[PDB]
C-alpha cells in the first residue's frame, strides 16, 4: 500500500504545491503593476522637478 | 563625443553618434556665466545627471552639460578662429546703416534647433547687452517652437496670393536651363 499511499499523497500535495505557484506569479503580476505604475509616477514627478529646478535658476 | 571620453564613455560609431546627439537634446543648457558655473561644478555635486544608454548602463555627466553648447560662444574650443555667436550678431548689427540698427538691436530672432538649450536666450542677451551701448535695448526673440520656424514660414509664403507669380514654372525652366533658379528668382 505504500506505492499507492505516496502516489495519491504526494499527488494532491503537488497540486497544493502547483496551487502555491500560482498564487506566487499572481503576487508577482500584482507586484510587477505596483511597480511600473510606481516608477512612471517617479519618472513623471522627477522631469517635473527638472524643469522647476532650471525654472527658479533662470529666474533668479 | 570627444569630451566624454575623459570620463571613461567612448563612443566611436554613427550609432553612437546618434545616442550622443540624444544626450546632448537632454541634458546640456548653456551657463549664464561659464566661469563660476565651472567653479561651482568643481565644488558641489549638484550638477551632475544620469542618462541610460539604451542597453542599461547609467552614465552621469558634470560639467560637460554646459561645456558642449559653450563652444557656440567660444568656438576656439574646436579649434576654429571665428567669435562666438553673440559677437558675430553684434558685428553683422554694426555691419549696418546706423539708422536702423536701434531697430535690429530689439529684434534679435532665434531660430533653428541649434537654439533650444536651456538659458541661451539669457546668455545671449547678456552678451549683446555687455557689447552694444548702454543706452539700446536689446530684446531676444525665443519663440516656444522656433525649432520649425522656417517650415511655417515657408508654409505661410507659399500661401500667399501675391506669390503665386514667383513660381519657377516648367516652362520656364525648359527656357533657360537650371541657370533660371539664381538668375530671376
Ligand atoms: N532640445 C534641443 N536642445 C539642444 N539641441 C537640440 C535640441 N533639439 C535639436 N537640437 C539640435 O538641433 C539639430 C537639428 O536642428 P534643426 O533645426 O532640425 O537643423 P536642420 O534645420 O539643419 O535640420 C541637431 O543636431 C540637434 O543636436
Amino acid at each position: 500500500q505504500l506505492v499507492e499511499e505516496e502516489l495519491d499523497r504526494a499527488q494532491e500535495r503537488l497540486a497544493t504545491a502547483l496551487q502555491k505557484l500560482e498564487e506566487a506569479e499572481k503576487a508577482a503580476d500584482e507586484s510587477e503593476r505596483g511597480m511600473k505604475v510606481i516608477e512612471s509616477r517617479a519618472q513623471k514627478d522627477e522631469e517635473k522637478m527638472e524643469i522647476q529646478e532650471i525654472q527658479l535658476k533662470e529666474a533668479k | 563625443m570627444k569630451i566624454l571620453t575623459e570620463r571613461g564613455y567612448s563612443f566611436v560609431t554613427t550609432a553612437e553618434r546618434e545616442i550622443v546627439r540624444d544626450i546632448k537634446e537632454k541634458l546640456c543648457y548653456v551657463a549664464l556665466d561659464f566661469e563660476n558655473e565651472m567653479a561651482t561644478a568643481a565644488s558641489s555635486s549638484s550638477l551632475e545627471k544620469s542618462y541610460e544608454l539604451p542597453d542599461g548602463q547609467v552614465i552621469t555627466i558634470g560639467n560637460e552639460r554646459f561645456r558642449c553648447p559653450e563652444t557656440l560662444f567660444q568656438p576656439s574650443f574646436i579649434g576654429m578662429e571665428s567669435a562666438g555667436i553673440h559677437e558675430t550678431t553684434y558685428n553683422s548689427i554694426m555691419k549696418c546703416d546706423i539708422d536702423i540698427r536701434k531697430d535690429l538691436y530689439a529684434n534679435n530672432v532665434l531660430s533653428g534647433g541649434t537654439t533650444m538649450y536651456p538659458g541661451i536666450a539669457d546668455r545671449m542677451q547678456k552678451e549683446i547687452t555687455a557689447l552694444a551701448p548702454s543706452t539700446m535695448k536689446i530684446k531676444i526673440i525665443a519663440p516656444p517652437e522656433r525649432k520649425y520656424s522656417v517650415w511655417i514660414g515657408g508654409s505661410i509664403l507659399a500661401s500667399l496670393s501675391t506669390f503665386q507669380q514667383m513660381w519657377i514654372s516648367k516652362q520656364e525652366y525648359d527656357e533657360a536651363g537650371p541657370s533660371i533658379v539664381h538668375r530671376k528668382c
